[PDB]
């Protein structure tokens, strides 16, 4: 019993990964989403 | 480590079984105690047979 307790608490460890690796994806999609910001595009043309 | 110190009880659990055994094997009537004697009396009498 103990030992399929150890089981359930590694799969919760395993969750709180996925998590974390989910929210690092996300944040670099909706980064990589979006080239330029609009600060970014009004440098360009003021430097154009 | 919970389940290494129930591990732990598991195995004195068995200690105290094979103690329970070896008393037995003590507390017993026909221990090797009965049995060297049985050959003892019985040698001293086959040999004046």
């Amino acid at each position: 019993d103990k030992v399929m307790a150890e089981i359930d608490a590694d799969k919760l460890a395993l969750q709180e990964s996925r998590h974390g690796a989910q929210s690092r994806f996300d944040s670099f999609n909706t980064l990589y989403d979006e080239d330029v910001n609009a600060g970014e595009k009004q440098a360009m043309d003021l430097y154009l | 480590r919970e389940a290494a110190v129930l591990q732990k009880n598991y195995l004195e659990t068995q200690q105290a079984q094979t103690q329970a055994q070896l008393a037995f094997l003590q507390s017993k009537f026909s221990n090797a105690a009965l049995y060297n004697w049985l050959r003892g009396r019985l040698s001293a009498i086959y040999y004046q047979f």
